[PDB]
DNA sequence: CTTGACAAAAGTGTTAAATTGTGCTATACTGGGAGCCGTCACGGATGC
DNA sequence: GCATCCGTGAGTCGAGGAAGCACAATTTAACACTTTTGTCAAG
């Protein structure tokens, strides 16, 4: 978000979860799409 | 077991579950004092065990205990703590908060990236404790209690109350929130601009981060109170400070539909 | 954006240390009625009122401006907390 | 060993964070029998107790920073040395 | 001191009795006519505390001066009514009953 | 019936 | 303003009564007007005949007839007094002593049956309600393929809901056929042997298929007697009960043979005979007669299952979502089911009352306790999921609500247990269920609308009309047929060209079992009546629907139900033709019964002198508040002495203009970006709309307050409120209620009420204060009703109900109730939501002055500016086509009717635009004006954009633009033209029910919850905003630890923290540090209530008391 | 007896207690069979159990009998008038000592409490408890005005003498929390009852003069 | 500051209603009643 | 290995708020009286 080395004390775990799950609704659902991600 | 505004009594399901266990416990003591046959005692002990089970976890073993006259299961201790409506997820991981508002959002094209349009009547209620102090500081009201009476009636509000409100919010920011909050950009801090009307004005460049459009959407408003909360919001959560995406590092506040078309 | 936010972010190793410094300085300014400011009379933040220009009441605004000047010292274990408050009370009753 | 996100979260060392996820009866029953003690390491446990989360401005790395001006600093150093 | 850890463990019958301020012996909640808590019931003031601050059931003590006192006429402690959110009773079972969590 | 308290009681009194 | 109509399709039949699904179903159930002897065995008559006679086995209670009386109060009184509009139900019953042979008959009052109003709704406790029709699986015998094992099928026998168990017939891998009932499986041979079936019979009947019969010929039980088999079966079905023949037979008879417990239904019995090719005597799986069990449907069901497995040509599996297998339960059937349920409870008490107490001296009145019957009826109309608060925002809203079909409700699916199959559009939906009108969200596909021409038949199956085609010529004979019957024919399309009545096209587009095909005129057997029958009433109101993507048409039809009535509502410039019938069928307007003359016209009533001479006076509903708060009033449209024919309009209802549905205004629209105020669906409007009162609506709010009897004393409604000045009591009358006609703002008193203060010693500080000022404390306090924040208006009505009033059934302890009605006239403002019929919706973001709006060269400013960027992604081009026809209509002064899929086309729209240009530009030429310099600059750009032909004159090029729907538009701020021609036209836009006035809410502090002490939720409760889990994550991701801690403790449930925080702020100090939240303390006590020792420790593991020592003994 | 508030097994155990009582009192000399005499005790035990355990708020047995009789009378009148009887009709049918007011009070007595967990709406995510405010604990606004008043009263009491302030604070319960009397106040100070009354009155007059000259304490009233 | 009348202002003590708790009915009666029913994922545990 | 069973899980804000009587035992109410308390004028 700042294009600079991460600062100590950042909750990178929460950021990672929100980054992965935010585009979750854009994955096709109709082994592929969101079901593939969930299984992995 | 509370008395409602109409005089009627409302009680929780735990009282009914406690009464059943107490009634069965007392009856078992009477049967034991009478020297009742083993068949009767076994039935009473089996009922006492079931009554304890329903109190702790209703419906886990056997048919759920329901209040006579209805088929809705009684809410036991386990139901209170578990589930999406339990204590954890409903009352501990999230809460309802004071100093919060809500309204419809419209687009403010004249705003700066760090500004939002906050209705005056929303800001009057949101910043009421601060406004009362400023009203007393000025000659508008003699004390905080007199100032609060002035604001209770709409026709009692003078034109200097709006000048005082403009001073209260100077430099402060508010949090704008849109559900669902998919990522941390679903909450951003803006410096409010008191506006006439009843809808919140949102800067065009932040609509993509909020996933907001202007077809009827609504946002919530939150007021950080202390200096720490105001410092964090102004430094870390300010919209003008979060321009890149935390997920990919690409710009997230950038030209959009009409801006792209004109350029 | 906040004025001089880029410079402020460059003065600390962690962006959250800047918030702690700003938030603590703002509390100091409020607790002493802005009489302990390191800002000169012509540097004090101002707000435009109907009567006229008055000192900014926002202490977080004051702290950010003071931090940019470079006249403030921040760090860990600079002085004992109890002694710091005692001295600041004496200097600015 | 490889396990999914659901099983990895439920087998965490903090019962407060696991009990607030799912399988509350199972999490609480095993924690109580073992007498588990929660050290309040992650974010969910501190949120439940209303404590300052150990991240951001609440992290120990930046939480104890002090700010002081030149005049007071010289007085303290001068008034002591 | 500051809370740094939270521990969870089984409660023995001895510990459960140490928590309780009295045994709930009747299934009565309140009086249908006067609407006051019933003695020995699930809302007893002699167990869970007064319904209003510094005021016993019999109305003989009505000020904080008699703080930490127990009325001899009614047996209700003269203290804050907020203790009614924290004070627990107990039911003494005629026979033991298993905890369903450790069974099912 | 082990699951049904009523059926279990009736069986016992029928003995 | 002349109306021009488009289209070639000639509709042979008109739309059926739009509410007949409600009105006709309830008539059949009640049969209130049919003579008792002529009543058929349907409705509640069948319920009476099924439960009676009630025999003790020797007193017999017999039912002879029933009757319904006149309702105690009229519909208007029920609404005012919070009553239910119902009729008393009496049953004429006779008690017969089998021993003596003596008959006593008397009429017993059974209770009250709610009455359906003329429009098809109910008044329950003073509120209008609608019973939504339910779609469910039809009863019958079904054959589906086994998914686990390919090539194997399962036979399912399904009765009416809650009228018997589901039966499963399967061929196990061992070859033994297993029958599953109530989750218990057993061999069908045992039941088959119970029904008196021999080894030889099964060989003769089911032995011609292969080895399957060999799997059903186990002689271990065939030699067993039917009595022993029944005992053997009874042991399997219920293990443990003492096996006894009387108990064994009673269990089997009550399971598959008791008509009072198993009900295959009239539809299920019809479906079974159609599929199995048999004739069922009754509606039960088997008959018990002559002391023996007789098979009815088990053998025929097994025969089909075997032949289906064997592979005979004429047997096939069933599609369970096929609309010939799914039926509709209407209000009449849903009510009758609850009538039968409660009537069975009434019989149960009768049996348990006729075996105890004065056996000889018993009468029907003494035996019958109708409370169970009334309770079942009131429960259905009050707490049923299908009994819903009526939607009456406008006339269309209520019409749509009565034609809705719900798959949910008691006896239906679950909102989270429904798969894609139940939510999909089935091929049999064509002409029966609208494919577009459905709720987008979690209920998509679970709530649907009846198609316009569809009608539900006697058995509950939707049918649609088709035109009979014989020898290639379409006849006017219309046939209503179900999906099962429709599958047998080749059905052509309504747009098939006809030369009179003969199909002219050599190639005809048709359907065969839903599959489109191309056939010859001689292969066509039926024809569609019209394209309207494929869509619902809402969807049929969208012009140019074939040009709109279905995803937006779903929005377009749903938003028409949310439009608010306007004081200056207008019918759309472009209409589809259904606007008049919607108003006619909603019963909101007033029409002449027959030819006559208007005798008196007034704002309150109309008197008409009919030809027969009788005078009829029609009161007009004036400023009536609907369920949604919108004002509904009828405005007379006739003058004294005017002659009216039968069916002529007498007065418009809400949202109608001369009998046409008028859900909005017709405004001049420019499609262009405007300075970012059009951004992302936002709309820019002119101030001229507000000046002439377009989009102005009337809304009414009702406030109620009660004076109750209390232990401390009775609450009083009075003008003498303590500690109040004369300013705050200025508008209250002597009675203590606000005067009618006063304007009330937030914080104003509506009704003055004082309640006796509870006996409590005051605090010493307040006790000194009183001593200092010498004021004695009063015994009563202010508890009056005030205007909530953000509300107010004009007091139009006050209603006062007092105990003992005729028809006023107040709750015990309530002395009286006061209701105040406050009306307010709402103008369009920023944040209000506007929409058109094509799914384009947005909120007003900017209101411009008239001199800032873009204007035509003649000086006409546009009214609304719409962003073109909303069209390309949505693909709803019907709004562009509507705008083009609106531009032509604007200058020609005419309106248009273009039916969906048969209406205005671009060639016809362009010929209208050519005429409109002559009036639009020819007027200028006569006035003495040529071509503007600014138009010449635009025409130069246009030819570079390829919009106009080079080398033509400016007038010809201006006409070329006009035929494209584009004009040269000037900017009101600069006076310079927009650099490109703009699409300007006339569009019909609606003001929706979503208003920012009702949604803006703010709170600092207020009410808190009981247990958790957290703020309440909801604007009505003055509650705070929910800061859920996902919001907490966002603060955690930001690193805002202190911001997060405040919302968790200081602002939600830190009781000491929030008290100190408020005091600190009003003193000018910074908020203090938070403490432990009260929610965590509640959790600890709840974990202790589970016998768990939860202890908070310190760094050294020593206990830390978070209860302040208040719980440490 | 099912469907009247007690479950089937609860009715059986209560009946068993009557059966135990019947064996204690049954007399075989009378030649009556056991069931004829036992059926009285079994029914009596079950009925008394319903009257004592069927309601969350227990109503005495005699009051339960009155409620049952009133329901019977209304039901009979309702089936005879073809409508719901009014309290006047019910009171007339009940007999002497009954009026419309008593019929209404008895019906108000017989109202069972509603559950705090009853769902509202089609989706079960809202309950009655979510709409009931807590009115016991003081609100943040109420707490602040109490503390603001204490501060102002403390300042106003500063203008008084050293002993005059103590007298008012003792008599009005501003020190120990409970009001003291003239004699008790005199006991602390050793003055007679009459003098304490006059000195307090003068101080109260003093404070009244100060308030009039400032008007900084009238808003709190 | 007392010093004696005074008058409510309150409390103590019986008494009788009014309310509440409890025992008792003697022909013979002897094992309940309501679901019924369209989802799909996973572990994890047992029947072996 | 393997089916079959049970148990747990399935987005977020908002808006919708039916004995009857007898009798004994206990409690509540209404007197009665004395005993403080609060004023008074003095003195
Ligand atoms: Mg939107
Ligand atoms: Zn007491």
């Amino acid at each position: 978000s700042m294009a600079r080395p991460v600062s100590i004390g950042e909750a990178v775990g929460i950021v990672a979860a929100q980054s992965i799950g935010e585009p979750g609704t854009q994955l096709t659902m109709r082994t592929q799409g969101l079901p593939r991600v969930i299984e992995l | 077991m509370v008395q409602v505004d109409g005089g009627r009594f409302a009680t929780s399901d735990l009282n009914d579950l406690y009464r059943r266990l107490i009634n069965r416990n007392n009856r078992l003591k009477k049967l034991l004092a009478q020297g009742a046959p083993e068949i009767i005692i076994r039935n009473e002990k089996r009922m006492l065990q079931e009554a304890v089970d329903a109190l702790l976890d209703n419906g886990r073993r056997g048919a759920p205990v329901t209040n006579p006259g209805s088929d809705r299961p009684l809410r036991s201790l386990t139901d209170i703590l578990s589930g999406k409506q339990g204590r954890f997820r409903q009352n501990l991981l999230g809460k309802r908060v004071d100093y919060s508002g809500r309204s419809v959002i419209v687009v403010g094209p004249q705003l700066k990236l760090h500004q939002c349009g906050l209705p005056k009547r929303m800001a009057l209620e949101l910043f009421k404790p601060f406004l009362l102090k400023k009203m007393e500081e000025k000659g508008i009201a003699p004390n905080v209690k007199a100032a609060r009476r002035m604001l209770e009636r709409q026709r009692d509000i003078k034109d200097e109350v709006w000048d005082a409100l403009e001073e209260v919010i100077h430099g402060k920011v508010v949090l704008l929130n849109r559900a669902p909050t998919l990522h941390r950009l679903g909450i951003q801090a803006f410096q409010p601009v008191l506006v006439e009307g009843q809808s919140i004005q949102l800067h065009p460049l932040v609509c993509e981060a909020f996933n907001a459009d202007f077809d009827g959407d609504q946002m919530a408003v939150h007021v950080p109170l202390s200096s720490f909360a105001q410092a964090e919001a102004r430094i870390q959560m300010l919209s003008a400070h979060n321009l890149l995406s935390p997920a990919s590092g690409e710009p997230l506040a950038k030209p959009s539909r009409d801006i792209i078309l004109g350029l | 954006a906040e004025p001089g936010i880029d410079k402020l972010f460059g003065m600390v190793d962690s962006k959250y240390r800047l918030t702690v410094v700003v938030a603590k300085r703002a509390q100091q300014l409020l607790r002493h009625g802005f009489k302990n400011t390191v800002l000169e009379p012509e540097e004090r933040p101002k707000m435009q009122t109907l009567e006229g220009l008055f000192d900014d009441p926002n202490a977080v605004t004051w702290a950010m401006k003071e931090l940019l000047t470079g006249r403030l010292v921040f760090g860990e274990n600079l002085v004992p907390e109890d002694r710091l408050q005692k001295e600041m009370e004496r200097l600015y009753p | 060993l490889l396990m999914g996100v659901t099983k990895s979260a439920l087998s965490t060392k903090s019962w407060l964070s696991a009990a607030s996820f799912q399988n509350t009866t199972h999490v609480l029953t095993e924690a109580a029998i073992a007498g588990k003690k929660d050290e309040l390491i992650g974010l969910k446990e501190n949120v439940i107790l209303g404590r300052l989360i150990p991240a951001g401005t609440g992290s120990d790395f930046v939480r104890f920073t002090q700010v002081v001006d030149q005049k007071t600093l010289k007085a303290i150093e001068e008034a002591r040395k | 001191k500051e809370v740094r850890k939270v521990r969870i463990a089984l409660a023995s019958p001895e510990k459960i009795r140490s928590w309780s301020y009295g045994e709930v012996e009747k299934p009565e909640t309140i009086n249908y006519r006067t609407l006051k808590p019933e003695r020995d019931g699930l809302f007893d003031e002699r167990i869970f505390g007064p319904i209003k601050d510094y005021e016993c059931a019999c109305g003989k003590y009505k000020r904080q001066r008699f703080e930490g006192k127990v009325c001899e006429r009614c047996g209700v402690e003269v203290t804050k009514s907020i203790v009614r959110r924290y004070r627990m009773g107990h039911i003494e079972l005629a026979t033991p009953a298993a905890h369903i969590w450790f069974v099912k | 019936s082990t699951s049904d308290p009523v059926r279990q009681y009736l069986h016992e009194i029928g003995q | 303003m002349e109306i021009k109509r488009f289209g070639r399709i000639r509709e042979v039949i008109p739309l059926p009564p739009l509410t007949e699904i409600q009105v006709e179903s309830y008539r059949r159930a009640l049969q209130a007007d049919v003579p008792p002897e002529k009543r058929e065995n349907v409705g509640i008559q069948a319920a009476f005949r099924e439960t009676f006679p009630i025999e003790e086995e020797g007193l017999v209670l017999d039912f002879l007839e029933y009757r319904l009386g006149e309702p105690p109060f009229p519909q208007d009184e029920c609404r005012e007094k919070d009553l239910t509009y119902q009729a008393p139900l009496y049953a004429r019953l006779q008690l017969i002593h089998k021993d003596t042979g003596l008959i006593k008959e008397d009429e017993v009052f059974l209770g009250h049956i709610p009455l359906m109003t003329e429009d098809g709704s109910f008044i329950i406790n003073g509120a209008d309600r609608v019973i939504v029709s339910q779609i469910h699986r039809s009863p019958g015998v079904y054959f589906t393929p086994d998914p686990a094992r390919p090539g194997r099928y399962i036979a399912s026998i399904i009765p009416l809901p809650k009228r018997g168990p589901w039966i499963d017939l399967e061929v196990e891998p061992n070859g033994v056929v297993s029958m599953k009932v109530n989750k218990r499986k057993f061999p069908l041979v045992l039941l088959l042997r119970v029904l008196g079936y021999d080894q030889e019979t099964l060989a003769r009947e089911l032995g011609a298929y292969g080895e399957l019969v060999q799997g059903l010929m186990d002689e271990s039980v065939f030699a067993m007697r039917p009595e022993e088999a029944l005992i053997r079966l009874f042991t399997l079905l219920r293990p443990g009960d003492p096996p006894k023949r009387d108990k064994a037979v009673a269990y089997v008879y009550g399971l598959i043979a008791d008509p009072r417990r198993y009900d295959l239904g009239e539809a299920g019995r019809y479906k079974a005979e159609e599929k199995l090719g048999i004739r069922l005597s009754g509606r039960t799986l088997a008959r018990f007669e002559d002391g023996e069990f007789k098979d009815e449907v088990f053998l025929p069901t097994l025969r089909y299952l075997f032949a289906l497995t064997a592979g005979v040509p004429g047997h096939e599996v069933d599609d369970i979502d096929h609309l010939g297998n799914r039926r509709i339960r209407t209000v009449g059937e849903l009510m009758t089911d609850q009538f039968r349920v409660g009537l069975a409870r009434l019989a149960r008490g009768v049996r348990e009352r006729m075996l105890m107490g004065s056996e000889d001296s018993l009468t029907p009145a003494k035996l019958v306790n109708s409370r169970p019957l009334e309770a079942a009826i009131r429960e259905f109309f009050s707490r049923s999921q299908l009994s819903q608060f009526k939607d009456e925002t406008n006339p269309l809203s209520s019409l749509r609500h009565k034609r809705r079909i719900s798959a949910l409700g008691p006896g239906g699916l679950t909102r989270e247990r429904a798969g894609f199959d139940v939510r999909d559009v089935h091929r049999t939906h064509y002409g029966r269920i609208c494919p577009v009108e459905t709720p987008e969200g979690a209920n998509i596909g679970l709530i649907t609308s009846l198609a316009a021409y569809a009608r539900v038949d006697e058995l509950g199956f939707i049918r649609t009309p088709y035109r009979r085609v014989v020898g290639g010529v379409v006849t006017d004979e219309v046939v209503y047929m179900t999906a099962t019957e429709e599958d047998r024919y080749t059905i052509a399309q309504a747009n098939t060209p006809l030369e009179g009545n003969r199909i002219a096209a050599e190639r005809v587009v048709a359907r065969r079992k839903g599959e489109p095909v191309i056939v010859s005129p001689e292969e066509v057997e039926f024809m569609d009546v019209s394209p309207k029958q494929v869509f619902s009433v809402n969807t049929n109101l969208i012009p140019f629907l074939e040009h709109d993507d279905a995803n937006r048409a779903l929005m377009g039809s749903n938003m028409q139900t949310q439009a608010v009535p306007l004081i200056r509502a207008q019918a759309p410039v472009v209409m589809t033709g259904l606007e008049e019938r919607v108003v006619r069928d909603s019963l909101a307007a007033l029409y002449a019964e027959e030819d006559g003359e208007v005798a008196k016209v007034d704002g309150n009533r109309i008197v008409v002198r009919y030809e027969d001479g009788r005078l009829v006076e029609y009161p007009l509903r004036r400023f009536y508040r609907s369920n949604q708060g919108t004002a509904l009033d009828q405005r007379p449209r006739v003058v004294v002495g005017q002659r009216v024919r039968k069916g002529d309009l007498l007065a418009d209802g809400p949202a109608s203009e001369n009998g046409f549905l008028a859900l909005g205004q017709n405004v001049l629209v420019a499609i262009m970006p405007f300075d970012g105020y059009n951004f992302e669906d936002a709309i820019v409007i002119s101030e001229e709309l507000l000046k002439r009162d377009f989009y102005t609506s009337i809304h009414i709010e009702r406030y109620e307050i009660e004076a109750r009897d209390t232990k401390l004393g009775p609450e009083r409604i009075t003008r003498d409120i303590p500690h109040l000045s004369e300013a705050a009591l200025r508008d209250l009358d002597e009675e203590g209620v606000v005067r009618i006609g006063a304007e009330v703002k937030p914080g104003d008193i509506l009704v003055g009420r004082t309640s006796f203060k509870g006996e409590s010693e005051p605090t010493p500080e307040e006790r000194l204060l009183r001593s200092i000022f010498g004021e004695k404390a009063r015994d009563v306090k202010d508890t009056s009703l005030r205007v909530p924040p953000g509300e107010g208006g004009i007091v139009v009505r006050t209603v006062r109900l007092r105990r003992g009033d005729p028809g006023v059934e107040l709750k015990p302890g309530v002395r009286e109730v006061v209701r105040v009605y406050v009306a307010q006239k709402r103008k369009l403002q920023v944040g209000d939501k506007l929409a058109n019929r094509h799914g384009n919706k947005g909120v007003v973001a900017k209101i411009l002055p008239v001199e800032d709006m873009p204007h035509l060269p003649d000086g006409t400013p546009v009214d609304v500016i719409l962003n073109p960027l909303g069209v390309p992604s949505r693909m709803n081009l019907g709004q562009i086509l509507e705008t083009h026809l609106g531009l032509a209509g604007y200058f020609l002064g005419q309106r248009y009717i273009s039916p969906i899929f048969d209406g205005a086309k671009e060639p016809e729209i362009k010929e209208l635009l050519a005429q409109a240009f002559e009036v639009y530009f020819g007027k200028r030429k006569g006035e003495g004006f040529g071509v503007d310099k600014r138009e010449v600059e635009v025409l130069r750009r246009a030819e570079k954009l390829g919009l106009v032909t080079p080398g033509k004159t400016p007038e010809e090029q201006l006409k070329e633009l006009f035929l494209q729907g584009k004009v040269v538009l000037y900017d009101g701020r600069t006076g310079e033209p927009i650099e490109g021609p703009i699409v300007v036209g006339q569009m019909f836009i609606m003001k929706l029910y979503h208003m920012v006035e009702d949604k803006m809410h703010a709170r600092s502090t207020g009410p808190y919850s009981l247990i958790t002490q957290q703020p309440l939720g909801g604007k009505a409760q003055f509650g705070g905003q929910r800061f859920g889990e996902m919001e907490v994550w966002a603060l955690e991701a930001y690193g805002a630890a202190h911001t997060l801690q405040e919302m968790l403790t200081l602002k939600s449930d830190d009781i000491e923290g929030r008290n100190a925080a408020y005091e600190a702020i009003i003193k000018g100090e910074d908020v203090p540090e938070p403490s432990v939240p009260e929610s965590f303390r509640v959790l600890v006590k709840e974990l202790q209530a589970l016998a768990l020792d939860v202890q908070t420790l310190d760094e050294k593991d020593n206990p830390v008391d978070i209860f302040e020592g208040l719980a440490s003994k | 007896y099912t469907g009247r508030g007690l479950s089937f097994l609860d009715l059986i155990q209560e009946g068993n207690q009557g059966l135990i009582r019947a064996v204690e009192k049954f007399e075989y000399k009378r030649r009556f069979k056991f069931s004829t005499y036992a059926t009285w005790w079994i029914r009596q035990a079950i009925n008394r159990a319903i009257a004592d355990q069927a309601r969350t708020i227990r109503i005495p047995v005699h009051m339960v009998e009155t409620i049952n009789k009133l329901s019977r009378t209304a039901r009979q009148l309702q089936q005879e008038l073809g409508r719901e009887p009014t309290y006047e009709e019910i009171a007339e049918a009940m007999g002497p000592g009954w009026d419309a007011k008593r019929v209404e009070e008895t019906l108000k007595i017989a109202q069972e409490p509603v559950s705090l967990e009853t769902p509202i709406g089609d989706e079960k995510d809202s309950f009655y408890g979510d709409f009931i405010p807590d009115e016991h604990l003081p609100s943040p606004v109420d707490a602040a005005t109490q503390s603001l008043l204490s501060e102002e009263l403390e300042k106003a009491l500063s203008k008084l003498s050293e002993r005059e302030a103590m007298v008012l604070k003792l008599r009005k319960g501003l020190i120990d929390g409970r009001e003291h009397t003239l004699e008790e106040v005199g006991a602390f100070f050793g003055v007679t009852r009459e003098r304490i009354r006059q000195i307090e009155n003068k101080a109260l007059r003093k404070l009244k003069y100060h308030e009039s000259r400032t008007r900084k304490l009238r808003d709190f009233l």
